């Protein structure tokens, strides 16, 4: 089995990761599109449903 | 305090990609304090605020724009930077970069720009750039007027200087005409002594960057 | 193809009686509601009454609350309106226009239901109420003295309207025709104007041609510099 | 988002004259209220902040007042160097948003025109096309009118005119007015006159050249 453990990092924050294996490591950070400036990534406030049915 | 001279095309073409440089003097672009701020003006509109960029890489863009538009700040050249894409005519407008200081007693962040560049037109235009052709005035109850005729260039501006930046005083150069050829027109002029008319030297500059053009008449009698 | 056709109306005396009626053609199969609404040219528009399946409006505004009547004959397929006891004020173009209503209200099909906006509108008929008595129109010219301008006045005529054209309508670019105003002779007064080149005047020669069908006058009136 | 109503858009007011202009935002936006001026080909210059902070430099004679919905920028001694364009600008919420602008023209004693008349130059006959400028200096109030006259015939359609913006130290206008011509009818008349009307001149002013004297 492989378990994960999640964290929230504020700005400016190190993460400091130690170990002597048995790790699966991070290659890259996932940062919310409702939390940037603007710069055009952001595409603010989602809302998450649970559906069965088809789009349209 | 600080000195903002904004550079880039003057013409881009439409669906392609305006970009602008704002050169700072006086102050560094790192400082944890100022914003970095673009606003336009169409011709005969009025003023539109774009966005503002901090150093740490707070961001805001009008959202009339924001799916367009982009600001980012060069520390090693202290500049910074506008990028709009897929322009159309809407887009043709003095642009002006301006620098303010975060200031939340008095302002919303990034909100109040207080030290504006002067501005650089870009017109969004599928014709072609063409260079002026210069053309002298010549002199005809003690004063005398001169000037140097600038036709056919595009898009706008030229700048002009006589005696590069020497003779000043009753300089009036003029508001471009937009002829029917779709090519501007403009004139300078300048009054002076009838009596300095045959001794001293008259020498028109016109300068025209789009079309990388520098042409100087001398003027005289007929 | 839902469009009514509104006939009638005119010039009328005020204290005089005149109906008013109002084809309803097409998709309406007239069980559903309609409505008179009048604007006079210079005021907005205001809701004047409605009618519902057979007597069921009985729906007027305060204004004519006591002087308008709304008459229905499915029959024949025609709205009316009976205005009696004309006043000033009730110079208008009376639109006649279509009611709708949400299908959640509207329980039974004949019958009113209390919430209608209106759809589709009517061409409209004007009617005009004064002490007033036809008159055809003086036209005197506006004389030109790069670009210039001539015109022609047209005065003293009632009541609406007029038509102006130049040239026998061959001269449309850089004519500007004016609403008309209303003198306190009770007559209209109306100017339109025409800019051309200055090299023209002396060449070209410039006609404005006005009609008043009311009191079936034509006048061309020649536009000369002086 | 938040739209900035000023008022008037534009007025003239003589030296000395105490002027007035109002700004009106779509809702209330308490103190957060900037106003701009901008002369002509210069830099746009903040001159109130927070509705009456005088920046460095403005003179005395500029005051902001007002908060909430409605501002009023006051100029109570109106000098000719405060020729301009003023805009408020709300810093309330984002985006900040600008007043559409009130010009203010200078009212100052009649002045009439300078005339000059210029010939084409040799050189640019020999691109087929002549041009002939004829300069307005510094005038006031701002109507001339400029008629053109070759051999006598008025012309119409060959001409364009450029007017400047009020001078920030006379307040007066200049205009050019160029006549322009193909080569080939410049040198099928002879003589060429610009004539100039204006509330200064008692009657109109003509100048005019001979081609090739």
């Amino acid at each position: 089995r492989i378990d994960f453990h999640w964290m929230l990092l504020d700005p400016g924050d190190t993460v400091t990761f130690t170990f002597n294996g048995a790790f699966i490591a991070p290659d890259r950070a996932t940062f919310l599109r409702s939390n940037a400036p603007s710069g055009i990534e952001y595409n603010g406030k989602s809302l998450g449903i649970q559906s069965d049915a088809q789009i349209d | 305090q600080v000195q903002l001279e904004e550079s880039g095309p003057g013409l881009v073409k439409p669906s392609e990609t305006l970009s602008l440089t704002c050169s700072v003097s006086g102050v560094s672009v790192t400082s944890d304090i100022y914003y970095w701020t673009w606003i336009r003006q169409p011709p005969g509109k009025g003023l539109e605020w774009i966005g503002y960029i901090f150093y740490n890489g707070d961001t805001n863009y009008n959202p009339s724009l924001k799916s367009r538009v982009t600001m980012s700040i060069d520390t090693s050249k202290n500049e910074f930077s506008l990028r709009l894409t897929s322009v159309t005519a809407a887009d043709t407008a003095v642009y002006f970069c301006a620098r303010g200081t975060e200031d939340l007693g008095y302002c919303s962040s990034g909100s109040c720009p207080n030290h504006w560049g002067q501005g650089t037109l870009v017109t969004v235009s599928s014709a072609s750039t063409k260079g002026p052709s210069v053309f002298p005035l010549a002199p005809s109850g003690g004063t005398a007027a001169l000037g140097c005729l600038v036709k056919d260039y595009f898009p706008e501006p030229v700048t002009v200087s006589w005696n590069s930046g020497a003779l000043t005083s009753g300089v009036h150069t003029f508001p471009a005409v937009l002829q029917s050829s779709g090519l501007y027109s403009l004139s300078s002029v300048v009054t002076v002594p009838s009596s300095s008319l045959g001794t001293q030297t008259y020498i028109c500059n016109v300068n025209h960057k789009p079309s990388n053009t520098k042409v100087d008449k001398r003027v005289e009698p007929k | 193809e839902v469009q009514l056709l509104e006939s009638g109306g005119g010039l009328v005396q005020p204290g005089e009686s005149l109906r008013v009626s109002c084809a309803a053609s097409g998709f309406t199969f007239r069980d559903s509601a309609l409505s008179w609404v009048r604007q006079a040219p210079g005021k907005g528009l205001e809701w004047v009454s409605a009618i519902s399946g057979n007597g069921g409006a009985t729906y007027y505004a305060d204004t004519v609350k006591g002087r308008f009547t709304i008459s229905r004959d499915n029959s024949q397929t025609t709205l009316y309106l009976q205005m009696n006891s004309l006043r000033a004020d009730d110079t208008a173009t009376y639109y006649c226009a279509k009611d709708e209503s949400p299908p959640i209200y509207n329980l039974m099909p004949g019958y009113y239901s209390t919430y209608y906006y209106m759809d589709v509108w009517g061409k409209g008929t004007t009617v005009t109420v004064s002490s007033a008595s036809t008159k055809g129109p003086s036209v005197f010219p506006l004389a030109p003295s790069g670009t210039a301008a001539l015109g022609c006045l047209v005065k003293d005529y009632f009541p609406e309207p007029v038509t102006v054209s130049w040239n026998s309508g061959a001269l449309t670019s850089g004519v500007h025709t004016f609403p008309a105003v209303l003198q306190s002779s009770g007559l209209y007064s109306l100017s339109s104007v025409v800019t051309v080149p200055s090299s023209s005047l002396g060449t070209q020669t410039y006609i404005c041609n006005v009609n008043h069908k009311p009191s079936n006058t034509k006048v061309d009136k020649r536009v000369e510099p002086k | 988002d938040i739209v900035m109503t000023q008022s008037p858009s534009s007025l003239s007011a003589s030296i000395g004259d105490r002027v007035t202009i109002t700004c009106r935002p779509s809702q209330n936006i308490r103190s957060f209220l900037n106003w701009f001026q901008h002369k002509p080909g210069k830099a746009p210059k903040l001159l109130i902040y927070a509705a009456s902070n005088l920046q460095s430099g403005v003179p005395s004679r500029f005051s902001g007042s007002g908060s909430g919905t409605e501002f009023t920028l006051t100029i109570r001694s109106l000098q000719p160097e405060d020729f301009a364009t003023y805009y408020c600008q709300q810093s309330y919420n984002t985006p900040p948003t600008f007043g559409q602008g009130t010009k203010v023209e200078i009212k100052r004693t009649v002045a009439a025109p300078s005339v000059f008349i210029f010939p084409p130059s040799d050189e640019q006959l020999k691109s087929g096309t002549a041009s002939v400028v004829c300069l307005l200096n510094n005038f006031y109030p701002r109507e001339a009118k400029v008629q053109w006259k070759v051999d006598n015939a008025l012309q119409s359609g060959n001409s364009q005119e450029s007017v400047t913006e009020q001078d920030s130290k006379d307040s007066t206008y200049s205009l050019s007015s160029t006549l322009t011509l193909s080569k080939a009818d410049y040198e099928k008349h002879k003589v060429y006159a610009c004539e100039v009307t204006h509330q200064g001149l008692s009657s109109p002013v003509t100048k005019s050249f001979n081609r090739g004297e």
